């Protein structure tokens, strides 16, 4: 869960 | 001394703020007073003006209330990206637990959206699409329920909040203070978060002295508004509970879904 949030953060 | 380390922080945060966000409160206020030499925003006061205004508004690609609310979603989703990019610039934020990074953002973003949305608001209406539009408060009230009630509390909060006449440089530390909230449900390792926030709060305090009188009293006013926010954020998510059931047709943006998941 929270895939896009993880993506934007590790981006 | 360490009073120098706090001005470094306030200035680092302010620079990240300018770079992370398209439109500063400075410009937003200039536009809202016409005082800007830049072109006026297309004014939207009814469906006719909205339909003529599609021109000068960042497009989307079926009902006006739902289409307006659909406009807010894309704006919110861009704001979450700008806020997430800014959080990454807060010294020690990216060194926190990636689960705690997600948690702080999950709860933080809507509070910061409403803080910054006040920058675009007066009693009469709201600057949209980076100042290219101006949607009137009366028009947004005139939307059918539950969409009519969607932005009134944000207008209510903004008129109180704009009182404190805070500047962009005040707002940069304030929103950094809101993200670094130790008391967010689900946080694993609180003390590192609480440590950073203490740093930011000192910087906020110092910043507010160097820019405003009745500083401790302003600084005090400004920290109570920080709970006026959690209120309207809670009220907002209940209205989306309402809208998710009552309007099964309209779909919510996957990123807005990741955030509202198990929120209040
Ligand atoms: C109806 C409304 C209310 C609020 C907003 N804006 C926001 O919700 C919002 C919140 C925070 C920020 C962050 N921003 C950065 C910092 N600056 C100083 C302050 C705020 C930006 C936008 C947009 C809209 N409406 C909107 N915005 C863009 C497009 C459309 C739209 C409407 C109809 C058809 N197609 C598109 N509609």
């Amino acid at each position: 869960r929270h895939k896009i949030l993880h993506r934007l953060l590790q981006e | 001394p360490e009073s120098a380390d706090l001005r470094a922080l306030a200035k680092h945060l302010y620079d990240s703020y300018i770079k992370s966000f398209p439109l500063t409160k400075a410009k937003a206020r200039a536009i809202l007073t016409g005082k800007t030499t830049d072109k006026s925003p297309f004014v939207i006061y009814d469906m006719n003006s909205l339909m003529m205004g599609e021109d000068k508004i960042k497009f989307k690609h079926k009902e006006v209330a739902i289409r307006i609310f659909q406009g807010c979603q894309f704006a919110s989703v861009e704001a979450v990206q700008e806020i997430t990019e800014y959080a990454k610039s807060i010294p020690g934020f990216v060194n926190l637990d990636l689960n705690d990074q997600v948690t702080l953002l999950k709860y933080g973003v809507h509070e910061i959206i409403y803080t910054m949305l006040a920058s675009l608001m007066n009693k009469d209406g709201v600057l949209i699409s980076e100042g290219q539009g101006f949607m009137t408060r009366e028009f947004l009230k005139s939307l059918r329920k539950p969409f009519g009630d969607f932005m009134e509390p944000k207008f209510e909060f903004a008129v109180k909040f704009n009182a404190l006449e805070l500047d962009d440089s005040d707002l940069a530390i304030f929103i950094a203070v809101i993200i670094l909230s130790g008391d967010r449900p689900g946080l694993l390792n609180v003390k590192p978060i609480e440590d950073i926030q203490d740093n930011l709060l000192q910087a906020l305090e110092l910043q507010l002295k160097l820019n405003h009188p009745e500083s401790s009293q302003l600084f005090a006013k400004l920290l109570q508004k920080m709970t006026d926010l959690r209120q309207i954020v809670t009220e907002h998510v209940q209205l989306l509970q309402v809208i998710k059931k009552t309007e099964t047709d309209m779909s919510l943006h996957p990123l807005l879904q990741e955030i509202y998941k198990d929120l209040y």
